[PDB]
């Protein structure tokens, strides 16, 4: 009412946008705004004062930089890295062969949030996350797993060593702030695969070094190990060489769960070779016996990636149903493909 | 809004 | 027409045109219709059939053929005759069609079953007939919905069924009045008073004397009072004349004494001694009610307490002479027979000379009567009138008696009545507010009617607003208040205390109108708003209580700095956090003067802990180097001899555990009285609050 025809005119009508640079108990907090300009603002208005904190944006009203309420503005690029969204179409259902394998790091996802009953009454606990490894180039064949945890709960995937050491650090305080914003969003999950940040070599641009590698590496075990974060943000991790990967990770975290990719046997390559020529139409010769007799050691993309290629040679016929000739041919551009390079 | 009426109201001997 | 392959409307109500003539024809001809699929008026056809199978009492059918329809199930064929007939015949019908197992499985609350003895339910209890199918049947989901709004002091009673039934009828009935102001924990507060709830009582344990070791030993040494004891003493067979000997709390106490010093305890010689090299302290306020707490029994400081207090010092007596009988009274029973001695042998002129001891055999009683003392304290009263007077020590009064007894035949308010001629408006605030209001509960409607007319006569223009307060006390949270506060005077006092007292329920349920009554309300009555804090907060304080308050903290306003670490205060003082020992910082490096600043942070200080300690648990080394730190200010400033003992009132006296006070859900009555009167605190007010 007639406060809100009063107050306007204090901090009407313009007003600086400004820092809080530190409190005072005065109800006098040192401000900041470009540039070099401290000051004393006592007010009672709007405050909130408490949850205000140092380095947030506070109202200034030009007589004289008097903070009339505060405006928190986010944006910011690593909370556009998160979403969105996909809630992707790719369910756990739609690959195979892994129910085993998956079963366990399912329950691990789901067995705390959903259904929790068995899992806060038997009292154990043990949302640490996971971590994931499998040959040869696999580990978003994992994807295929965490794109079913992308179907529930809230998610953000932050893979690959680039995000890490491209420019020179500063270190880990994009894992800073990637670990704090998860914690923010709580509850969460941050998906991490193929750690190269030993296993890759150059330092993009002028950075260094392997050790500072090595160490931002470290602090990120420290936030994840950790002293002192309960949030969750859950962790699953993931990669295709565990080798160089440092046990220092594993008794803090992932210590109870991680899982071992194998590769497809027959009934599961067949199996693969269904769900993607689920879609297609083929012709009445199409035969998956010789394909997976043939073919050795391929996972789903691959065997996707040959129906993608027959389709392409169907379209090149402008056939919507693809021949099993032009299937073993255009396969073969996949298999010379592999045996070309 | 009870609180911020009274936070609000404040600025009278605030200025 | 009820099977033509056309859907046209309509195959209901069409019956009651031709109706004797189709009772001709059966249900044979409906079956086809109704049970070949594909097939046109399928469930229609049922708002016919529901009449035929209706009005021929078969039960369950009417039950399956009002699915769909539940509608014109409620709304049927009208002359009561059929209705309440089919009505009783379908009632005793539907129930032999219920847990024909036996034993369950039970219905199978879902829309046809309940929703139907609901529906017809409505016209059952609209005017005719009673005792439907809810009495039959067995179901406690639709006897939530068998009763309708009347005044249940009455519906205490129920048929009796076994203990089976009992248990968990008394659970989904429990659960069901909770919301209700009345609960099955009336037994406690009511008055009542019949023989009826110890006979219950003490059968609700009957027979098995064994298992019964939880609810009558822990109830019978859990008891302060002789009432439980007494009425369940006559209501106990168990046994003849020697159950006596785990009753009068003398075993009692005592066994509960020695298992709080297996599970505690307070430091007696370092302490104290050293604070014996110190002399006295300069407050001559707070240090005696540590002997009183702490020790319980010892007669050898006993001696140093008495004999010190015969120099007569202030007030300071107080929580010596509340040593003298509180020790040797921690078990039984006891002193009170040099418990009163000084207070006539102490004309008083006024309360801190010869009214102390006079307090002291009234709340040291806790249980007497029995029956000596009710009249000995009535007796010895009435010795002393004209120099009591009417003010200081009749506010002390009252608490020896409605303590003990609400029912008490005894009326101590007539005869202490009589000296309201003086006519002073002030003193009369804090003396008649819990004067009037500490004599008994009544619960008749009629005692504060007397004491309103004979009061007012006329009226105080002042003491009337107390005077609803005190009606508005009598009954308890019949929801009769937010009634009440419609006043709602410029005084306003109506309106706190009638929320505060007014709601006893565990759904707070009361911001609404407790945020509504700040921001609607007039200035400086949010100074008054914090104090009903105390009541509904006994759930949840840690969120709202901090949240709120530490606003009302930092303010520069000591009545609401005051009244707000107050409000707080004890219920705030239940559990800790890390937010009230780390929020302890800086609220001792205020510049401000005044009492309000160590009664802040002093007070803040008792909140960490109650009656816990030391040995086993927390360590006093800490609380120690910080009353000694803070103490180095002043230099003296009196009041930092005052605060050191202050934290260790509460901190050192141990011995006993509240939780809350008090779990049973009943309420300390010291507390409410003392702490309304320092609201404006100015003299001893805060002493006389301080025999806590
Ligand atoms: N066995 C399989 N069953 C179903 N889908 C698979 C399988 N293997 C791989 N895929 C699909 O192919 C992709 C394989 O990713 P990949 O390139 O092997 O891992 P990375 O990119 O981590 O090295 C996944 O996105 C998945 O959708």
């Amino acid at each position: 009412e007639e406060e809100r025809s009063k107050v306007d005119d204090l901090r009407g009508t313009p007003m600086s946008v400004g820092t809080l640079e530190e409190i005072i108990d005065d109800n006098h907090a040192i401000v900041s705004t470009s540039v070099g300009s401290e000051h004393y603002v006592s007010i009672l208005s709007f405050v909130d004062k408490d949850l205000l904190e140092p380095g947030c944006s506070v109202l200034l009203n030009h007589k004289v930089h008097a903070v009339i309420g505060v405006l928190m503005d986010d944006t910011d690029p690593l909370v556009t890295v998160m979403k969105v969204e996909k809630a992707p179409q790719e369910t756990y259902a739609d690959i195979g062969g892994l129910d085993n394998q998956i079963q366990e790091i399912k329950e691990s996802v789901e067995l705390p949030l959903t259904h929790p009953e068995y899992y806060e009454e038997m009292g154990i606990k043990p949302p640490k996350g996971v971590i994931l490894y499998g040959p040869p180039g696999t580990g978003k064949t994992l994807l295929a797993k965490a794109v079913a945890n992308q179907t529930s709960a809230t998610f953000l995937r932050v893979v690959g060593s680039e995000l890490i050491q491209k420019y020179l650090g500063d270190g880990p305080k994009l894992v800073r702030e990637l670990f704090r914003v998860a914690e923010e969003h709580a509850p969460s999950i941050v998906f991490i695969d193929e750690i190269d940040a030993i296993g890759t070599k150059r330092y993009d641009s002028n950075s260094g070094g392997e050790r500072e590698i090595q160490r931002t590496m470290l602090e990120l075990l420290n936030q994840l190990d950790g002293f002192d974060s309960r949030g969750d943000v859950k962790v699953i991790m993931a990669t295709n060489r565990i080798e160089t990967l440092d046990p220092a990770l594993i008794r803090p975290g992932r210590i109870d769960r991680k899982i071992e990719f194998p590769l497809p046997d027959e009934k599961t390559k067949k199996r693969i070779f269904q769900i993607h020529t689920s879609r297609m139409t083929l012709a009445d010769d199409v035969t998956l016996d010789d394909l997976i007799m043939a073919k050795d050691d391929l996972s789903g993309a691959d065997i996707k990636a040959i129906c993608t290629e027959a389709g392409l040679m169907a379209l090149r016929e402008r056939r919507m149903k693809v021949t099993n000739e032009d299937f073993k041919k255009s396969k073969e551009n996949v298999l010379y493909k592999k045996q070309e390079g | 809004a009870p609180p911020a009426l009274w936070d609000l109201a404040a600025d009278k001997q605030t200025l | 027409m009820s099977g033509e392959v056309a859907k046209e409307w309509q195959e209901l109500d069409d019956a009651e045109k031709v109706q004797r003539e189709p009772l001709l024809t059966l249900v044979k001809e409906i079956v086809p219709y109704n049970m070949a699929h594909n097939a046109e008026h399928e469930a229609c056809d049922l708002l016919m059939e529901i009449e035929q199978v209706d009005m021929l009492e078969k039960d369950i059918d009417e039950n399956a053929y009002a699915k769909v329809c539940l509608y014109l199930t409620s709304c049927v064929n009208y002359v009561p005759e059929p209705e309440n007939s089919a009505l009783l015949r379908c009632a005793l019908g539907v129930f032999r069609k219920f847990s024909r197992f036996p034993e369950a499985l039970r219905l199978a609350l879902m829309l046809n079953d309940m929703e139907l003895v609901e529906d017809i339910f409505t016209s059952c209890k609209d005017v005719v007939v009673q005792k439907q199918m809810a009495f039959m049947l067995g179901r406690h989901g639709v006897f939530l919905e068998l009763s309708e709004d009347v005044e249940e002091y009455e519906d205490l009673t129920e048929i009796m069924s076994n203990v089976q039934l009992n248990s968990n009828f008394l659970a989904l009935a429990r659960e069901l009045d909770i919301m209700e102001p009345k609960v099955p924990d009336d037994i406690y507060k009511t008055h009542l008073e019949n023989n009826r709830f110890g006979g219950s009582g003490s059968q609700v344990d009957s027979a098995r004397m064994n298992l019964a070791s939880s609810f009558v030993n822990g109830f019978v040494n859990a008891a302060f009072g002789q009432d439980k004891l007494l009425t369940d003493d006559g209501n106990k067979w168990l046994y003849k004349n020697k159950d006596h000997g785990m009753l009068s709390a003398a075993a009692s106490l005592g066994m509960i004494l020695l298992w709080d010093v297996d599970g505690g305890l307070t430091q007696i010689d370092k302490y104290l001694y050293s604070s014996e090299d110190y002399i006295k302290s300069g407050a001559l306020l707070a240090c005696g009610i540590v002997n009183s707490g702490v020790r319980n029994e010892c007669d050898p400081a006993l001696a140093l307490l008495s004999d010190y207090v015969l120099h007569n010092s202030n007030t300071m007596r107080l929580g010596s002479i509340f040593g003298l009988g509180l020790a040797y009274a921690g078990s039984n029973r006891e002193d009170v027979l040099t418990l009163l001695l000084p207070v006539m042998g102490d004309s008083k002129s006024s309360m801190e000379v010869a009214g102390v001891t006079a307090l002291a055999c009234g709340m040291i009683a806790v249980g007497s009567c029995n029956g000596d003392v009710t009249s000995t304290i009535l007796q010895t009263i009435m010795e002393k009138s004209e120099t009591e007077l009417k003010d200081t020590y009749a506010r002390w009064l009252p608490l020896g008696l409605g303590l003990n007894h609400l029912g008490k035949g005894e009326a101590i308010e007539a005869i202490l009545a009589a000296l309201e001629v003086v006519s002073e408006p002030f003193r009369s605030f804090a003396n008649t507010l819990v004067d009037v209001c500490a004599y008994a509960g009544s619960g008749n409607v009629l005692k504060v009617q007397q004491l309103l007319h004979i009061c007012s006569e006329h009226f105080d223009s002042k003491e009337k607003e107390e005077d609803k307060d005190k009606k508005e006390k009598k009954d308890k949270d019949k929801k009769e208040a937010p009634a009440d506060m419609g006043a709602h005077q410029g005084v306003a006092v109506l309106g706190i205390a009638l929320i505060a007292m007014g709601e006893e329920i565990g759904a707070e349920m009361a911001l609404r109108t407790f945020g509504h009554l700040l921001r609607y309300g007039e200035p400086t009555l949010r100074r008054a708003v914090p104090l009903a804090l105390a009541l509904i907060s006994v759930s949840n304080p840690r969120l709202n209580i901090l949240d709120t308050l530490s606003k009302f903290s930092h303010d520069a306003d000591p009545e609401v700095s005051y009244n707000s670490i107050f409000a707080m205060g004890m219920v705030g003082s239940g559990t800790n956090n890390a937010r009230l020992a780390a929020m302890l910082r800086q609220l001792a490096q205020y510049h401000a003067k005044d009492p309000n600043n160590l009664f802040m942070v002093r007070l803040a200080q008792g909140l960490t802990h109650l009656g816990k300690g030391t040995l086993t648990l927390c360590p006093y080394h800490s609380d120690r180097q910080l009353m000694s730190q803070v103490a180095v200010a002043g230099l003296l400033t009196v009041l930092v001899s005052f605060l050191d003992v202050r934290n260790i009132i509460l901190g050192k006296s141990h011995y006993v555990l509240y939780g809350l006070v008090a779990a049973m859900q009943p309420r300390m009555l010291v507390t409410f009285d003392e702490e309304l009167r320092p609201l404006p605190v100015s003299v001893r007010v805060g002493q006389a609050v301080d025999v806590v």
